[PDB]
C-alpha cells in the first residue's frame, strides 16, 4: 500500500508514520528498490562516516601514511588523494568499496533488474539477526532510523566543522 | 459523627468539624501534623547525638537550616517530601478514612486503640516540637 | 496472591523468600515488584556507570573524578542536572508506574521480546535477579569507596 | 478512565487524547 510494504514507516514512536511530502513513491513506483537501496547505502555510510569522523583523534591505521596529526575531516581527504591517479590511501579505500560493490551486481543481476523492494539493500548478512520475522523488520527499522539520524547527523557534523574551525567530536566552535 | 478517637475530654469545644467532608480534612491535617511533628521531635533527638558523613560541620540544632550542608540537605529533604505529598508515591492514602497510607510495612493492626495512641502521641509530639524551637530561637 | 512462587522472583536458592510478609496481597506484590524492578534498574545502571566513567568521560567533564565525589564538579553538577530532568521527563511521562500495564512492564520500548528475547518468566526472573545483584553492589562499590577512597574498580 | 473524569477527557496530557495522571489525583 505504502510504498511497497517495506520497513521504514511502522515501528515509529507513535506507529505509522507515512512520511512522503513530495510523492516520489507514488510517482516512480518502479523506483522504489532503488530508493531503498539508496536510502540503506545513505545510512550505511553516514554511520561509518560518524565513527571514522570520531576515531581518526584515538587511532590511525597501521601505515606510514596517515600517520599526520593534522589529518582533520577538512584536510585529510585533499592530503591523502597524493599525487598522480591510483597512488593514495583514498584511491586503496575507493578500489576496496568498489570490489564490495560489485558483489551487489551478482546478488540482483548486472544491471539491477532483480532489485525488488523486498531484497532492496539486503546483501546477505545474517550473522547476529534475530530468529523471527517480526524481529528481523524490527530490526530493519532500527537500521532505518539509525541510517537516517546518522545521514542527518554527518550532514551536520561536516557542515559545522568546515563552518566553524572544529573538526572533532564536539563539532561547535 | 464525633464517636472517633475522641478519649478523656469527649468532643474538644468550638470544634471545627462542620460537615462530614470538613471534618476528614481536619483529621488528614490532624494525623498528617501529628506523625511530622513525631518525626521532628525523633530527628532533633537524634541529630543531637550523631551527624550525617559531611555533616559534622553543621550545627546539631535549628542552624542547619542557613548552613551550606544543611541548607542542601534541606531542600532536598523538601523535593522528596513533594514526591511523596503529590501523589507520585505508590502508597497513597485513601480520598476517605484519612491518614492510611496502606500501611506499607506489615506492622500490623489497626486498631481503635492503636488509632487512638498514635494521634495522642502526636499530640503531644506537637507541643514538644513547638516549645523545643521556641526555645531554641528565643534563647539562643 | 495465595501463592507467589509462580512469579518470577522466586529463583532456586530461596522460593518465594519472605520471612517479614511484607507482601502478601496482590496489590502490594505488585507495589513491592514495580519499586525492586526500578531499584534493581537503577542499580545495574548505576555499577556500570561507575566502571565506565572511571576509564571514560565526556568533553567537558575532563576534570570530574568519575567515583563517588563526581558531584562535586560544577559541570558534573549541571550534567547531573539535566540527568535529574530527563529522568523526570522518562517517570512522569513515558515510564510511569501508574500507567504502566504490570509492575515494570513499560511496553518494551524496543522489541526485545521479538528480537534476541522474550516476554517469559525467565527472563523476568533474569532481570528480578540482576537488579538484586546489582544493588547489594552498587551499596557495596560506593561504600567501600567511602571507607576507602578508591574508585570503582575493585 | 471513569465516568467523572471523562468531564475533562481529551483536553489534557501531550496529544489532546491522553489522560496524564501519575499521581491519580
Ligand atoms: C537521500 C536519502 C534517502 C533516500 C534515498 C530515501 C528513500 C526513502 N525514504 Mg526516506 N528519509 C531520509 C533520506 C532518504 N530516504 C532521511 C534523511 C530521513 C529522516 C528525516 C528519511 C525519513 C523517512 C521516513 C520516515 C520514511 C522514509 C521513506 C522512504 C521511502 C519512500 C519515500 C521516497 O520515495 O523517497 C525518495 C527519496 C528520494 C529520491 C531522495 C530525494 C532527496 C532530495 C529531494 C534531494 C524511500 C525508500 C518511507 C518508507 O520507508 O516507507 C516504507 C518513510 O515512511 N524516509
Ligand atoms: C564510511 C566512511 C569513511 C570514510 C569516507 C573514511 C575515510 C578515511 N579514513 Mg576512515 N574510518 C571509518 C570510516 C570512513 N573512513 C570508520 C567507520 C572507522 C572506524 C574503524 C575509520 C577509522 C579510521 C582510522 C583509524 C583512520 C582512518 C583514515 C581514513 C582516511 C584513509 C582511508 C584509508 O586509507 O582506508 C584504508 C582502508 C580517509 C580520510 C586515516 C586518517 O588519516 O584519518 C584522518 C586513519 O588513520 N579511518
Ligand atoms: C540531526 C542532527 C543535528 C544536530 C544534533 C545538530 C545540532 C546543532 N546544530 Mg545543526 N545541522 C544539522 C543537523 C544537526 N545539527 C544539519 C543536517 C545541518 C546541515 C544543514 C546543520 C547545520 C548547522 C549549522 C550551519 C549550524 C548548526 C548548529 C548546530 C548547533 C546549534 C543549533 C541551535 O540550537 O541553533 C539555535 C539557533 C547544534 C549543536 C549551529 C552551531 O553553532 O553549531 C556549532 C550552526 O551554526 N547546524
Ligand atoms: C520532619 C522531620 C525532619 C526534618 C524536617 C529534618 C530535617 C533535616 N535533617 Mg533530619 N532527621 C529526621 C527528621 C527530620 N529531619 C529523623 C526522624 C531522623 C532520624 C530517623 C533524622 C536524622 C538526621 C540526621 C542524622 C541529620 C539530619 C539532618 C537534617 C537536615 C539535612 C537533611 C539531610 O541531609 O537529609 C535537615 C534540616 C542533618 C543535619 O544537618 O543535622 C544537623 C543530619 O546530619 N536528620
Ligand atoms: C529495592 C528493594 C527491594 C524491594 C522493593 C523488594 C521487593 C520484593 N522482594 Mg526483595 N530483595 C531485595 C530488594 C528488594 N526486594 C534485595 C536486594 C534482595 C537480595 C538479598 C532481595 C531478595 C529477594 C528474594 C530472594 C525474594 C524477594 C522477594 C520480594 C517480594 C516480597 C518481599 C517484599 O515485599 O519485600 C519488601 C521489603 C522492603 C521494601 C523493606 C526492606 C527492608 C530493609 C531495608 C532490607 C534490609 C537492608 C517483593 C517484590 C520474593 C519474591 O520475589 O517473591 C516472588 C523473594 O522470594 N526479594
Ligand atoms: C525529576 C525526576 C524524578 C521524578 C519525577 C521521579 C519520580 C519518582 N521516583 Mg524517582 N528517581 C529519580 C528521579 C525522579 N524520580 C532519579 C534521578 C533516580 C535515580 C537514577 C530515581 C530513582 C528512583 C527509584 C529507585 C524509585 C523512584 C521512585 C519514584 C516514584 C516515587 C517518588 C517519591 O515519592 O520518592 C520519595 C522519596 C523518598 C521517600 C526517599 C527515600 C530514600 C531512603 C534512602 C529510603 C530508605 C528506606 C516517582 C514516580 C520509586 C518508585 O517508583 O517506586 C515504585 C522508586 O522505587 N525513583
Ligand atoms: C493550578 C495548577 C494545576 C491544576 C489545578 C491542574 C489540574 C489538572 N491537570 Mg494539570 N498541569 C499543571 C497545573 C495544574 N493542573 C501544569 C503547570 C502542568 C504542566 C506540567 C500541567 C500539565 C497537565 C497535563 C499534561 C494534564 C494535566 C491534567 C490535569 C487534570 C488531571 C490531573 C490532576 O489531578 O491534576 C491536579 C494537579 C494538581 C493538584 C497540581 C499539584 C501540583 C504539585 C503539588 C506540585 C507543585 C510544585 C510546582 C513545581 C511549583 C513549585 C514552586 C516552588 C519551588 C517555589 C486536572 C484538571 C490532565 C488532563 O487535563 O487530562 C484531560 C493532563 O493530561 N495537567
Ligand atoms: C520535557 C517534555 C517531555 C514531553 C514528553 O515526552 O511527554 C510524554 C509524556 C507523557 O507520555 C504519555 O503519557 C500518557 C499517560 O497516559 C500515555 O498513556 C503514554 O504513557 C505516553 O505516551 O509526558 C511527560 O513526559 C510529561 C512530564 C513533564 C514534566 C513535569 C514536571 C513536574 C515536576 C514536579 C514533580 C514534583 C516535585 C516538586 C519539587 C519542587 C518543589 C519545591
Ligand atoms: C507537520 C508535522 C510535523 C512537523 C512539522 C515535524 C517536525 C519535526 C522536526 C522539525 C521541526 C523534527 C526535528 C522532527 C523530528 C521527529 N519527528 Mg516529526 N514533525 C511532524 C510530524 C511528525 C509525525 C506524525 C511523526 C514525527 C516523528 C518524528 C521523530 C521520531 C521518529 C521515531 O522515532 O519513530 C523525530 C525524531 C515520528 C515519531 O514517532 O515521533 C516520535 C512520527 O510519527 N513527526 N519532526
Ligand atoms: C524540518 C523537517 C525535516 C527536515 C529537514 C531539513 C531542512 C534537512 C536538511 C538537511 C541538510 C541540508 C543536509 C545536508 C547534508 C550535507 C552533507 C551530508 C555534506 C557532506 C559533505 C561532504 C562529505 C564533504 C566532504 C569534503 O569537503 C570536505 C569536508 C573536505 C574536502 O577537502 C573534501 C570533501 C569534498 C570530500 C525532516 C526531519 C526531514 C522531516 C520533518 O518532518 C520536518
Ligand atoms: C511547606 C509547605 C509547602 C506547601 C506547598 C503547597 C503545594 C501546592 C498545593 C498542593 C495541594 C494539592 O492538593 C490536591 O492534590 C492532593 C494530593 O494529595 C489531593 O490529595 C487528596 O485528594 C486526592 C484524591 O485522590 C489524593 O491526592 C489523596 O487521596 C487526598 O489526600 C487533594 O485532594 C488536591 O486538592
Amino acid at each position: 500500500e505504502f510504498a511497497a510494504g517495506m520497513a521504514g514507516s511502522k515501528l515509529h514512536g507513535w506507529g505509522e508514520y507515512q512520511f512522503d511530502p513530495a510523492g516520489f513513491a507514488t510517482s516512480y513506483p518502479e523506483l522504489l528498490g532503488w530508493f531503498r537501496e539508496s536510502e540503506l547505502k545513505h545510512g550505511r555510510v553516514a554511520m561509518l562516516a560518524y565513527v571514522g569522523l570520531i576515531v581518526p583523534d584515538a587511532f590511525r591505521l597501521p601505515f606510514e601514511e596517515v600517520q599526520d596529526s593534522s589529518l582533520d575531516l577538512l584536510s585529510a581527504h585533499n592530503k591523502l588523494i597524493g599525487p598522480g591517479l591510483g597512488e593514495g590511501p583514498m584511491w586503496w579505500l575507493l578500489l576496496a568499496c568498489g570490489v564490495i560493490e560489485s558483489f551487489r551486481f551478482k546478488q540482483v543481476g548486472l544491471a539491477f533488474e532483480s532489485l525488488t523492494t523486498e531484497n532492496a539493500g539486503d546483501l546477505g548478512l545474517r550473522m547476529f539477526a534475530p530468529s523471527s520475522a517480526e524481529g528481523m523488520e524490527s530490526m530493519k527499522m532500527k537500521e532505518l532510523k539509525n541510517g537516517r539520524l546518522a545521514m542527518l547527523a554527518i550532514g551536520g557534523a561536516l557542515t559545522q566543522g568546515v563552518l566553524f574551525n572544529a573538526h572533532h567530536f564536539p563539532f561547535m566552535s | 459523627e464525633a464517636g472517633v478517637t475522641a478519649p478523656l475530654g469527649y468532643f474538644d469545644p468550638a470544634g471545627f468539624v462542620q460537615d462530614e467532608e470538613s471534618f476528614l480534612n481536619l483529621r488528614r491535617a490532624e494525623i498528617k501534623h501529628g506523625r511530622v511533628a513525631m518525626m521532628a521531635a525523633l530527628g532533633l533527638l537524634v541529630q543531637s547525638l550523631i551527624k550525617l558523613p559531611g555533616f559534622d560541620s553543621v550545627p546539631a540544632g535549628l542552624g542547619a537550616q542557613w548552613t551550606a550542608p544543611g541548607d542542601a540537605g534541606l531542600w532536598t529533604v523538601v523535593v522528596l517530601c513533594g514526591f511523596f505529598e503529590t501523589g507520585l508515591n505508590q502508597w497513597r492514602e485513601d480520598p476517605k478514612q484519612p491518614g492510611n497510607f496502606g500501611d506499607p510495612m506489615n506492622l500490623g493492626n489497626y486498631t481503635m486503640e492503636m488509632r487512638n495512641k498514635e494521634l495522642n502521641n502526636g499530640r503531644i509530639a506537637m507541643f514538644a516540637v513547638m516549645g523545643i524551637i521556641s526555645a531554641e530561637i528565643y534563647t539562643g | 496472591e495465595f501463592n507467589g512462587a509462580d512469579m518470577p522472583g522466586a529463583t532456586a536458592p530461596l522460593g518465594w523468600f519472605d520471612p517479614l510478609g511484607l507482601g502478601k496481597t496482590e496489590e502490594r506484590f505488585n507495589k513491592m515488584r514495580a519499586a525492586e524492578l526500578k531499584h534493581g534498574r537503577v542499580a545495574m545502571m548505576a555499577s556500570l556507570g561507575c566502571v565506565v566513567q572511571h576509564w571514560a568521560k565526556f568533553p567537558g567533564f575532563e576534570s570530574a573524578p568519575a567515583g563517588l565525589g563526581a558531584l562535586s564538579n560544577p559541570a558534573a553538577l549541571g550534567g547531573m542536572g539535566a540527568l535529574f530532568l530527563g529522568c523526570g521527563v522518562l517517570e512522569l511521562g513515558f515510564w510511569s508506574d501508574e500507567a504502566a500495564k504490570e509492575p515494570g512492564n513499560f511496553g518494551d520500548p524496543a522489541n526485545f521480546s521479538a528480537e534476541y528475547g522474550a516476554y517469559s518468566k525467565e527472563f523476568r526472573d533474569k532481570e528480578i535477579n540482576h537488579g538484586r545483584m546489582a544493588m547489594m553492589a552498587i551499596i557495596g562499590q560506593l561504600s567501600a569507596e567511602a571507607v576507602t577512597g578508591m574508585d570503582a574498580a575493585q | 478512565l471513569t465516568p467523572a473524569q471523562e468531564s475533562i477527557a481529551g483536553t489534557g496530557g501531550p496529544f489532546p487524547e491522553n489522560f496524564w495522571d501519575p499521581a491519580g489525583i
